[PDB]
């Protein structure tokens, strides 16, 4: 998940360079032009949407780690239950003796 | 626990019940800055 | 029950009254059972708290309303109402390290936040914790590469107001950001570090031409603006280019609006060369004077203007050549870049506050809220404040319905009557306001208001506008039974503060500096061009203290001077132990700029270092010093060559002694590269990189129990030395450097720790104590033998950090005072008088008994908790 | 001295005083200067007090620190009470009956000590003392038991005809589960008074409840209303709130 | 999650400005034109999605 | 202990907002009517006639006895619930 | 007794999308200020609306409805629409509903 | 909405989830007790019904 | 009207359509939420 | 205990050059405890 977030943030640089390269004209000769005048806001929008996807991915990562930590806390409670039940059964064996 | 004793000896009432009974004199402490205890004494003339 | 009944049977003379009226009147609860016990001071606290709540909610009539509009009672409910939230707020100034959090900080940048996102998982190995740090360092490089393009100053006096900047990045395409420089925290030409906002990305798409970007402020909203060129081709074989002004702005949520568009090109800007624009606000006929102008060695042979309404519609100005002739000290040249200020009011107003007040029971206070002129008349806006308090005689004092006066209707009661040069115009609030402030709230000292909405006064007739528009009086009049009038004089006059130039430059080796009146302020930094070689060796070489000692070029032409001063004399320093120290150019009488102020010391030389710039275009300089005794003479500093470092050592015929330096050594001239500054514009980024990022990683590894790496990250900052003192590896903790001048305007321990970085030392030491006690507990719960000896050596190391347990005194100079005697107003007046005396160094202390007032300071309860915790752990170890 | 007095005052307090001298703008400038100087003074004393921290004693005004919970502390309840009384004692004027110093003459007299901070007292006993010290000051008698003897017979509320000796007899004798008129050792011709004491009725209250108030006309009606209601106005007592509070029972 | 939602709503402004900039022609000379006539509904659809 | 005194000062502030507990009348001008007499069509016609007269200001009221008709308005049960709730809290505080 | 500050009929989309963002549990000052600034942005946009042109429903303009078309202060423009009910318009004064 | 319902929504939203010392601030944007017996209403059409 | 407001003009009446509160909240709202919800913001004028 | 007290500055007079040594530069991570001394010294002889 962390590698996916870093891939989803390390991408707007090159997606911006695409729109940078699109600003030069490509139809030459008598008819001249062909630039993409809205390419740079499309690149910034792709960067924003892709950073939003990245921060949603890292939010899911934090959520999984927190769910696992609460799982370990429940395991600790169950461990201490069974570990107190051993001491209770041992005192009960001593009373039976 | 010894600072409580010295504090109750200066501002409380210790030694119970009677103090001042060594040849009509008295020695009372006075601590300062947490690292020293200095003294000052009392006396009296002979009335009664 | 019986005594409570017989009380109001006898004392209150009202047996009808409730028993809860005796608790409302007498502040002691009566129906309590006999088992509820309290201490005596807590019962007095609860009684006075009941009194404050009943007098703040209106159940106690007759209260002083001005005493209730006070910061103790304005912050009553949040802070001062309870003992717990009074103590917990009052401790936040004296012990911020109890409440500091290395995770959550106010003003925390986006880089630190997006690093804390990535370290919030559980598995923190070396690879995750290094990849997050390299990504943080990438973002740090990007915000440190920012060169400032152009700016906009807020007000006209550049000693006050704000300054917005626009910085570009070192990429292609460029990412434009913006800061804000608050001149209200700029004393002696030295910005405090909290006088700078952070950089913040302008998210809109901006594609300038000829580097034409200026920010502009229009009604406290940042507007960005640029000129974009579009290469086209004609219908014939020729090819033109269409120019387009664009204008975006912030929204409230930090977003940026879509840019507008305005066609510029009319046959002339296509033929210009190296041109640039001008945009600034207008206090008269509120708009944005946009102006693009051809450049030469001299400014503006040709120019074309445009106004922008709050409607944001175009409005072509037919003449700015008369306008820019009054601005041209802010317009650029072929070699200069100058940050612009707002256009002035062509006429400034002033008001004489009194001629005759008449009846002095009502203060009759006006306040000139707004004031402009339109094209043909002078408008105004006024509010009016009377006193309207108790002891209007005679009395009843039972009820008011809003021989004696008119207690009833206050229609047409107050009236403004401006006098012109020959005529007058009497308006009245019966002709204005149907909203009528009633005399009930009859409870004393309640003041009233009388707003006049946009009083447009017509017309100045036959007046030389504005040469001799000194018009005689402006008068209002409250006309009622027992009411009066007072009159005011307008002192209106056209003004022109000429040529207060503020500018941007870049030295050819990389740095940038904003050059204003007698000062320079380094905007960027070249740390990012020299971290690049250190950072290849790893995190250990980045956070080394040799990285923090890294140099930085001097801003423009100028000299460094480090001045050693004599210890305090009663004779030659006057009575004030403080001083201030100036410099000038100096054709003598041209004014001299305060470059430093400070408090000189006793029994010790004080060494103060400076940077004296060269602004003036044997390029002379001169320095002075001001004491309570007198002012000192000048000390020349010239140079014969164009070598930058040379500024002749203890220069010519004048002796070169202030009478307060007391040395043969003055010089301090050399080393053009000063060390890196952690109080400048880039202070927060450096402090984050060298302190808060190791603090965040260390407190993030203390959580989830990676102790042997948490101790490494704490060892990037603090590391114990062979001497008894610790070795601090973060430079401003070795050199205790305040970087927050005003911390008490907000409720945060972070700002208080930024004002005095010793609380960062105690925060680091408490995190290391947390670390050692956690390692000792982890070893203790492994109940085998060698791991118990491990536990003992960890807790003994923690006790070695703490040291000797402070014996709390109880036998004390604390007498047992009266609560009347403990709460005297003189007892706080004398306290703040003495501290305000000693803080300015008005004279020596008397020697040094009461630094806290009546109530003694206490130890930190958290640290005493560490003492008891370690003592309990080690007692369980020894048994 | 100059701006030191203007620190606890508010902006409206500063503008309220010296109305002829201070203007409206100069008062605001003075208020901002006084508040910023207060902030800088307390930052200065917090900077000198944080150098005495025991985690920094290796790197080094250490005059006097006190324990947490000491009465000398600046975070004690004594310091909170001092702050609270200082901000409270000027809300109502000294002429007024709602002033804090006039309705409670024990707070200015009050001594701050570690004993007052630590020791626990019964709050009900403190309320009783606070009412006794007002009632005995009204009647002028300085004795206590003389005042309960003159309170033994009085009728001036719905709770007043009581005897603290008789209430002591009734409580102590009912705590033995003992019933007075059911003895072998009694006068059977005095069963009525003994049962009235068993239900628990003061002898003055018995003299109230004994009276033949029904069928009583003339000036003797006025005399009986003057006796059974010495202090109240009967026309003020007619409402239902007065009959609820005067006899200390809920109005429902 | 809240920052992701605010990034995903603060984006249609600039995505709309892209389609605004696309409406101007870009092929010049003898052959004239090149506008994107469906760019504005594409921008409103991107904003809705 | 100090937090219980905090609790008492909060509930006393709430009682200060509410004020004096409204005594519900029971001795009343309410006769005990017949259900035939209580549900007369004239009894609503005259009611809306008088209110439609006074709402247009057709003349002065006669002075002002029956503004609700036959059935008296009642207090808000939620607010009376606040009264009983605060009284129970403060009774538990005082014991 | 039955009013709800959360649920109101006729509640605008701005209030709804602010209530969406305040529905989490951790409400510190930063969340609760960012939501308010976003609400204030949307409020600015619906308050910038200048009415372009309209259409009245019936022929007697004392009765019927009046639809309006309002544009926004952006570029490109976002056209909105209201409706003005003349059946609640007495003495030339529209009620607010 | 801006001057009444948004402080009402935020105040009833902070009363839920128990942020009392900020809920009282948001209720204090509308109602705030005055030195007189009557309350001071800070929303204009509640002062002017 | 040339200072900003709009109004629908019918038989003998005018009804203000828009408002200029948004052009004058912009200066108040920089000071924060406390200045927006202040009652002086609610007393803000509007052209005839 | 001797190494910890002479590495933290509680033993004055120590040889500083002997403390700038790979045994003491890697004291806290590796060489401070028996367990993490043995587990690091075995990593050369038994990497498997």
């Amino acid at each position: 998940y962390l590698s996916s977030a870093i891939l989803s943030t390390s991408i707007g640089v090159l997606d911006m360079a695409a729109a940078a390269a699109d600003m030069a004209p490509n139809i030459f000769g008598v008819a001249v032009g062909g630039s993409r005048w809205g390419g740079i806001p499309k690149a910034i929008g792709a960067g924003m949407s892709l950073a939003a996807s990245a921060t949603k991915i890292t939010a899911d990562n934090i959520s999984q780690s927190e769910a696992w930590r609460r799982r370990r806390q429940e395991w600790e409670i169950q461990k201490n239950n069974a570990e107190s039940e051993i001491r209770q059964i041992d005192a009960q064996l001593e009373a039976l003796a | 626990d010894i600072q409580a004793l010295i504090a109750a000896e200066i501002t409380g009432r210790l030694p119970t019940p009677d103090v001042y009974n060594d040849d009509n004199k008295l020695v009372i402490p006075a601590i300062n800055t947490g690292g020293k205890i200095t003294f000052s004494e009392l006396a009296k003339t002979q009335s009664d | 029950e019986a005594l409570s009944g017989e009380y109001r049977s006898l004392v209150m003379n009202n047996p009808v009254a409730d028993r809860d009226d005796i608790w409302r009147n007498l502040l002691v609860d009566g129906k309590v059972s006999a088992e509820i016990t309290t201490t005596l001071l807590a019962d007095a606290i609860a009684g006075i708290q009941l009194y404050i709540n009943r007098t703040i909610a209106g159940d106690e009539p007759g209260a002083d309303s001005d005493a209730l509009e006070r910061q103790f009672f304005k912050d009553w409910d949040a802070c001062n109402k309870r003992y717990s939230t009074w103590a917990g707020v009052s401790q936040l100034v004296y012990y911020p390290e109890n409440f500091v959090d290395p995770t959550l900080r106010t003003g925390q940048t986006g880089m630190m936040n997006t690093m804390l996102e990535q370290l919030s998982q559980s598995e923190l190995n070396k690879d995750t914790l290094e990849n997050g740090f390299r990504q943080y360092l990438t973002a740090f490089e990007q915000v440190a590469d920012l060169k400032v393009v152009s700016g906009y100053h807020d007000t006209v006096n550049i000693n006050q107001g704000n300054t917005w900047f626009i910085g570009t990045s070192q990429t292609e395409p460029k990412k434009y950001y913006w800061r804000k420089a608050d001149h209200s925290k700029c004393q002696n030409g030295r910005f405090a570090a909290n006088a700078w906002s952070d950089w913040k990305e302008i998210t809109c798409a901006v594609n300038p031409y000829g580097d034409m970007v200026r920010p502009v402020i229009f009604h406290s909203r940042l507007y960005l603006l640029w000129i974009e060129k579009q290469v086209q081709k004609d219908n014939t074989g020729k090819d033109t280019a269409s120019f387009t002004l664009k204008l975006t702005h912030v929204k409230y949520d930090g977003s940026w609006a879509s840019p507008f568009s305005y066609d510029i090109t009319e046959k002339n800007i296509s033929g210009w060369k190296k041109t640039g624009l001008y945009c600034a606000a207008s206090q008269e006929d509120n708009s944005l004077l946009i102006a693009w102008y051809q450049i030469e060695k001299e400014t503006q042979p040709n120019s074309f203007g445009l106004h922008i309404q709050p409607d944001m519609s175009c409005k072509k100005e037919p003449n700015i050549a008369g306008i820019l002739a009054t601005v041209t000290h802010q317009l650029d040249t072929e070699t200069t870049v100058r940050v612009n200020t707002l256009l002035n009011r062509i006429s400034s107003f002033e008001f004489t506050l009194e001629k005759q007040e008449g009846n002095k029971e009502i203060d009759l206070v006006i306040s000139h809220g707004d004031y402009t002129v339109k094209t043909e008349n002078s408008i105004s806006a006024l509010i009016l404040n009377p006193t309207a308090y108790i002891n209007i005689t005679p009395y009843k004092l039972f009820s008011d319905i809003p021989i004696a006066q008119v207690k009833t209707i206050s229609s047409d009661d107050i009236s403004m009557e401006i006098e012109l040069n020959s005529t007058k115009f009497e308006t009245i609030t019966g002709s204005d306001v149907g909203l009528r402030p009633p005399l009930y709230p009859t409870v004393s000292r309640e003041t009233l208001a009388f707003p006049f909405g946009k009083l447009s006064i017509t017309i100045p007739a036959g007046a030389d506008i504005n040469n001799l528009d000194c018009t005689i009086k402006v008068r209002f009049k409250n006309t009622d039974v027992l009411a009066a009038t007072t009159t005011y004089k307008l002192v209106i006059k056209k003004t022109d503060p000429v040529q207060k130039v503020i500018s941007l430059y870049t030295t050819p080796d990389g740095a940038q500096y904003m050059e204003w009146d007698g000062y320079r302020t380094r905007l960027n930094t070249l740390f990012t061009r020299q971290l690049i070689e250190r950072a290849n060796n790893g995190i250990d070489a980045i956070l080394s203290p040799e990285t923090q000692y890294l140099p930085e070029p001097k801003p423009g032409q100028g000299t460094y001077v480090t001045l050693i001063l004599k210890p305090y004399d009663k004779n030659t320093h006057g009575t004030n132990r403080a001083f201030t120290i100036y410099y000038s150019n100096d054709a003598t009488g041209s004014g001299k700029f305060p470059v430093y102020s400070g408090s000189l010391s006793v029994t010790d030389n004080t060494e103060v270092k400076l940077f004296i710039p060269l602004i003036k275009p044997q390029d002379t300089l001169y320095l002075n010093a001001t004491y309570q005794k007198e002012a000192t003479k000048q000390i020349l500093l010239f140079r014969t060559d164009n070598n930058p470092e040379g500024w002749t050592l203890d220069k010519s015929v004048n002796n070169g002694t202030f009478a307060g330096l007391a040395e043969n050594g003055v010089t301090g001239l050399l080393q053009s590269g000063e060390p890196m500054d952690f109080s400048g514009a880039n202070a927060l980024y450096f402090w984050e990189l060298f302190y808060y990022t190791p603090m965040m990683v260390a407190t993030r590894l203390l959580q989830e129990q990676n102790f042997t790496e948490a101790n490494r990250w704490l060892s990037y900052i603090w590391q114990p030395a062979a001497s008894g003192a610790g070795d601090w590896r973060v430079r401003p903790l070795k050199e205790d450097t305040s970087w927050n001048a005003d911390p008490l305007d907000s409720v945060d321990p972070d700002a208080v720790a930024q004002n005095d970085p010793m609380h960062y030392k105690v925060s680091t030491l408490m995190k290391l104590l947390d670390l050692l006690i956690a390692r000792g507990d982890k070893a203790y719960r492994m109940q085998e033998r060698d791991t118990l000896n491990e536990a003992k050596m960890w807790y003994m190391q923690a006790l070695g950090l703490l040291g000797d347990k402070p014996v709390s005194i109880f036998s004390n100079g604390w007498e047992n005072p009266s609560l009347s005697n403990a709460a005297d107003k003189t007892q706080a007046k004398q306290f703040h008088d003495e501290i305000s005396r000693i803080r300015s160094g008005g004279l020596l202390p008397d020697v040094a008994n009461t630094l806290t007032g009546l109530f003694r300071p206490q130890q930190n309860e958290k640290l005493l908790g560490y003492w008891q915790m370690l003592e309990m752990r080690l007692f369980n170890l020894r048994n | 001295v100059t701006l030191a007095d203007f620190m606890p005052m508010s902006l409206a307090e500063i503008r309220s005083q010296n109305t002829g001298r201070l203007s409206r703008e100069e008062a605001q400038l003075l208020h901002r200067a006084a508040q910023k100087e207060k902030q800088n003074n307390i930052l200065y004393t917090a900077r000198m007090l944080t150098r005495a921290n025991p985690l920094l004693k290796k790197e080094m005004r250490a005059e006097k620190f006190v324990a947490p919970g000491a009465v000398s502390s600046m975070f004690s309840p004594a310091g909170y009470l001092t702050e609270l009384y200082r901000e409270a004692r000027g809300l109502h004027p000294k002429d007024s009956d709602r002033n804090l110093d006039k309705r409670r003459q024990d707070l200015a007299k009050l001594v701050l000590s570690q004993d007052n901070l630590d020791n626990e007292i019964s709050a009900l006993s403190l309320a009783n003392e606070q009412l006794e010290t007002a009632l005995m000051a009204q009647t002028g008698k300085t004795d206590k038991n003389k005042y309960y003897e003159t309170l033994a017979t009085s009728r001036r509320s719905g709770v007043t005809p009581y005897n603290a000796p008789f209430e002591g007899i009734h409580n102590a004798l009912a705590q033995r589960n003992f019933v007075l008129p059911d003895n072998i050792l009694s006068n059977p011709a005095k069963f009525a008074i003994l049962a009235a004491y068993d239900a628990g009725i003061s002898p003055k209250l018995y003299n109230i409840l004994t009276e033949d108030t029904e069928s009583l006309t003339g000036s003797d009606l006025e005399n009986s209303l003057k006796r059974n209601f010495p202090k109240v106005k009967i026309k003020d007592l007619m409402t239902l709130d007065a009959l609820a509070n005067y006899y200390e029972l809920p109005a429902d």
